[PDB]
């Protein structure tokens, strides 16, 4: 269990990356727990054995975030008459995810 | 002031002096720790303990993925080959060997394969070592000829783009050509089968293969057809390779317009994505200074030759061969800098050094040698003008003499009798037996340059109106008939105002030529002429030579990717 | 030419033929160690027969499957092929511990 | 004057 | 104020901010909704942490130090262990 | 400066002081982590009794010989069922 | 005419006599009071035996070979028992 | 013409490459192999690689009972020195 570099699939990793990385950004409550082993498991996946899983995770977490802010887009577009309430809606629940995910992928 | 080292920086030193014990387990470590524990033991000069792990594929494959200090491992890899072990051999020779046991295998690990001989390749490529580099792509390229699938044929078109560049550098032109033959095989039948592969950096490489053999009529036939197929979605480097030797072919076709635009734009590209300090960005001044030295640049065309080996030198280490073609440059460009003040000091030493690195990694016989040989010989010729003692002419002249020979019979070994490179020396030996008081061989020799490098080029060409004046200096000082060498020099004032101007540095030595001619026979009233054309001279060109180097003078390109690649086609 | 081996239970008979030789032919070369005949004996690539019709080039046994270097297997019956042995494993190195 | 270009 | 570190094997390193902030990899562990002072580490055992927290301490007061600076021990086994946690931490 | 390991089952409690500094206000600064009474703990330096009082520069360490490279350690304990219990530090782990 | 071969699990390698002519070992076998010819060969397993005759198909058919010689390979794995025979069969 | 390969010097080329994997494994072979193993090092050019197998008393002693190839041997010893490993120096 130690950081030494080792084989780890990705979808599994993933996948129990992906419930707190949803929530990181559109700010919900994640468990102190959590915070810390999901910044385990980047080192994990970019230090993969015996290739880097890190051109997988920066393609993945970027089309993550394309079904994000196009599933997001879709809300504010239908929302007609109150674009600007809405638009300030998310991109506070937003712009503070984005350093919030940059926090979390610092390595 | 004193700034703490980093915990990082100190455990790195921490397992450098316990690495004996821990060798096993370092390997276990992650790339981007693995590589500056190597890096450490260059530093600290432990050579052996880091040759002592390079010499593996297995290892050197981890280390080839740190990307960002390429420019160390290429330090650090050039400093193995001065040390000893040939670890450029070793490691083309093994994975040469593990590619062959993976033929009957599947396809997954058999990718991995090409991906690794691609990084280890290009990687030998960049570091110089050609003769590795070729060992490595024929097994990659094998393996891709193995299954018959549409990604096979994807990259066994990228195998032959790469293959035929490590044959440009190495000098195997011959073998240049079944490549390129052998390409069109897969690209045929990828275009067949719904994919039209991208026909540019392939077909940029005949732009210097075409061009190293002299072959301009045909080079520039397929610069123009590389330069169509340029895409925006090319990698940069795969771009900027297309426009250096592009822009070389448009230097020797006698056009200087669209050559500029063309390689200034290579200076700007290579600049931005690389840096000042690339490998890439070097070899794109060599290029880049190949046109200053023919458009009559000479002032900066010794200073980018200069900034082109510092760049080489800071990131190739000692005896390369990248350092020695940027050495080759540097003294030529000295040579011809230095020809009035004489003062061939550091050209000689270049010149040396440029004999002293090809002769220990490339064997006796290739050609690139034949290339280095001839501008040493050219500095011994003017230093034994120069020296005051005859002794020491007589001795430096068969010195020169030994070189030119030896440099000639290697070029026509591999380019022919009828090319401009043998017809080169020709001109060589006949300048050279002016010093050499052979003046009926002279004679005999300078007809050959003249009838022969003339013959393919064209009655107008740069390097033919210098052949001519060759000869013309000789009828004026050894042949003594000035008659011959009337219709001779008005031959190189002729050749020389149509893109040089006035102010050409050949055309000195050319006016001077027609007064001393004219100063034989007493006339007078074209020496009073010609006096007042050399105070033109001695002013208009020196009225626009003013200090300005071109590194600032490309600096931002208004010019963007597609403005110069349509700019240069449509004319 | 065409390299191969056949194994019935320990057996192992490295025996050369051309592209274009049938099956008959061989069994033969194989009655002379065996001492079998024939026609009992029944040979199997891929947990498949083999006719005595078809050549060795008809039924997938061509020349770059069947070099000098790894030649291509072929089961035999009258299947019982007893693998050779386990060669010692050798650790990754480069593998973590 | 100086030499050949190479 | 002051920053609870726990190991692998859960022994706690509690050290001051201040010091820990030396980190670019506990800047960003701190930092976002981790917030809430407490954090915890699921690879990193206890003696190579103990180690980092001593460093920590090493680095911040030996700053821009008119003084010549002592090297900083580490111990022969320990060092390939400390380097491999030395970029996870960005120490 | 003079630095401590002082310690307790888990706890590994750091901090730092003076020379010349009081061992009693040490104890506010563990007061101020774990927020305990002074007298609730028990300073067990290096398995012997320290007094409440004192000071550092005669507690047995320096500032010579606890550097923050290498800073020296001190048992610690509190007291539970109205008794002291004694030290019980334990060693990190035992790598290879 | 014949040569058979037994292993130390009891695979046999009956092969061509004069595919067995690279090696002097195995003539020493055939030589002597041997003279299919019984052989005794324990000490040395099968698998890498499999190699072992394997190389004799290899080395009689490209004796004076017009083209190029492919190399033979060798597994990393059986490179260290296969040079044993090597050595041993003075092949 | 083209003779093929011997079987000796096709497996000294298997165990070369696989050097790093078997470098401790080695140390157990015959010693009429052993002076192979570290030739074919310096043939392929591993000066670095064979400092390793030469500054240790305990399998120099195996090479050193390999006279039939002393000649060889003394070849090596003296590339060393010129390659910059002090062999003498460590085995003194
Ligand atoms: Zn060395």
């Amino acid at each position: 269990t130690s950081l030494k570099p080792r084989v780890v699939d990705f979808d599994e990793t993933w996948n129990k990356l992906l419930t707190t990385i949803k929530a990181v950004v559109m700010l919900e409550y994640v468990e102190r727990a959590t915070w810390n082993d999901r910044f385990s498991d980047i080192y994990a996946l970019c230090v993969a054995y015996p290739e880097p899983l890190g051109e997988r995770l920066y393609t993945e977490t970027k089309i993550f975030l394309e079904n994000h802010v196009r599933h997001l887009h879709k809300r504010v577009l239908e929302s007609e008459e109150q674009v600007l309430v809405m638009y300030h809606r998310y991109w506070e629940e937003y712009s503070k995810g984005a350093d919030y995910m940059d926090c979390l992928y610092r390595y | 002031e004193w700034i703490p080292e980093t915990l990082y920086n100190t455990a790195i030193s921490a397992v450098v002096d316990n690495y004996i014990r821990s060798r096993r387990d370092i390997r276990s470590l992650p790339e981007n720790i693995q590589f500056d524990v190597y890096y450490k033991l260059y530093q600290q000069g432990r050579l052996c303990q880091l040759g002592s792990e390079f010499c593996e594929l297995e290892v050197f494959a981890k280390v080839l993925r740190a990307l960002d200090k390429r420019h160390l491992l290429h330090h650090c890899f050039q400093a193995l080959m001065d040390h000893g072990v040939k670890v450029a051999s070793v490691l083309a020779y093994s994975f040469s060997r593990r590619c062959s046991y993976i033929a009957e295998s599947d396809a997954a690990v058999k990718e991995k394969a090409i991906q690794v001989g691609f990084v280890l390749g290009g990687f030998l490529s960049d570091a110089g070592w050609y003769s590795d580099a070729e060992k490595v792509f024929l097994s990659c390229l094998q393996l891709c000829t193995l299954h018959d699938e549409m990604l096979h044929w994807f990259r066994a078109v990228e195998c032959c783009v790469r293959l035929l560049h490590v044959r440009n550098g190495n000098c195997k032109y011959h073998l240049g050509e079944e490549t390129f033959k052998l390409a069109q095989t897969y690209m045929d039948k990828l275009s067949k089968h719904g994919q039209q592969a991208n026909k540019a950096a392939l077909y940029g490489e005949l732009c210097a293969l075409l061009f190293a053999k002299s072959h301009y009529d045909e080079a520039y036939k397929w610069c123009i057809e590389a330069m169509k197929e340029i895409t925006a979605g090319l990698p940069v480097k795969v771009v900027v390779d297309v426009l250096r030797q592009a822009s070389k072919a448009c230097v020797v076709k006698r056009e200087f317009k669209k050559a500029e635009q063309l390689i200034k734009h290579a200076v700007y590209l290579a600049r931005d994505h690389f840096g000042s300090k690339h490998p890439k960005y070097s070899d794109t001044l060599l290029d880049y200074g190949f046109y200053l030295l023919n458009v009559d640049n000479i002032c900066q065309s010794v200073a980018i030759y200069q900034a082109a080996l510092d760049i080489r030198q800071s990131v190739f280490g000692g005896k390369n061969i990248h350092v020695a073609t940027a050495h080759e440059d540097l003294a030529y460009s000295s040579y011809v800098h230095q020809y009035s003040s004489g003062k061939f000091d550091n050209a000689l030493f270049h010149a040396e050094r440029a004999i002293g690195i090809i002769t220990h990694i490339l064997p006796e016989d290739h050609l690139l040698l034949a290339s280095s040989k001839r501008v040493k010989a050219l500095i011994l010729e003017e230093i034994a003008i120069d020296c005051h003692n005859k002794e020491t002419e007589q001795r430096l002249l068969q010195e020169a003499h030994d070189l030119h020979l030896s440099s000639l019979q290697l070029a026509k070994k591999a380019f022919g009798e009828f090319n401009v490179q043998t017809a080169k020396h020709y001109g060589n030996l006949g300048r050279l037996y002016q010093s050499m008081r052979k003046f009926k061989e002279a004679e005999e020799m300078h007809i050959k340059a003249i009838q022969i490098k003339e013959q393919l080029l064209g009655q107008e060409d740069y390097e033919v109106a210098l052949s001519v004046g060759h000869l013309a200096s000789l009828y004026n000082y050894d042949m003594n008939q000035y008659e011959n060498a009337e219709k001779l020099y008005l031959r190189s004032i002729a050749i020389g105002k149509k893109l040089f101007g006035e102010g050409y540095s050949g055309l000195e030595y050319d006016y001077r030529g027609l007064i001393k001619l004219y100063n034989s026979i007493g006339n007078y009233e074209k020496v009073f002429e010609y006096h007042n054309v050399l105070s033109n001279w001695n002013r208009l060109r020196d009225r626009q030579y003013s200090v300005t180097d071109a590194l600032e003078d490309v600096s931002t390109s208004p010019q963007s990717t597609e403005e110069v690649v349509q700019s240069f086609l449509i004319s | 030419d065409v390299f191969l081996m056949i194994r019935r239970h320990k057996t192992t008979i490295f025996t050369d033929a051309k592209e274009s030789s049938t099956v008959f032919e061989l069994k033969r070369i194989v009655e002379g160690i065996l001492k079998r005949p024939p026609d009992e004996q029944r040979l199997y690539k891929d947990d498949q027969l083999l006719d005595d019709g078809k050549t060795l080039g008809e039924c997938g046994f061509t020349s770059q499957t069947a070099r000098p270097q790894a030649p291509a297997t072929v089961g035999l019956a009258f299947l019982c092929i007893e693998p050779f042995s386990s060669p010692p494993e050798l650790p990754d190195v480069m593998k973590p511990q | 004057n100086k030499g050949p270009a190479a | 104020m002051y920053v609870k570190l726990i190991s692998s094997d859960g022994h706690e390193f509690i050290v001051k901010r201040e010091h820990a902030l030396t980190s670019g990899t506990i800047k960003a562990m701190l930092s976002g909704p981790g917030q809430f002072n407490e954090v915890n580490f699921r690879e990193i055992p206890s003696h190579v942490l103990s180690k980092v927290c001593m460093y920590f301490t090493y680095k911040v007061r030996y700053t821009n130090s008119s003084t010549e600076i002592p090297e900083f021990p580490i111990a022969p086994e320990i060092a390939l262990e400390l380097l491999m946690a030395a970029n996870f931490l960005d120490c």
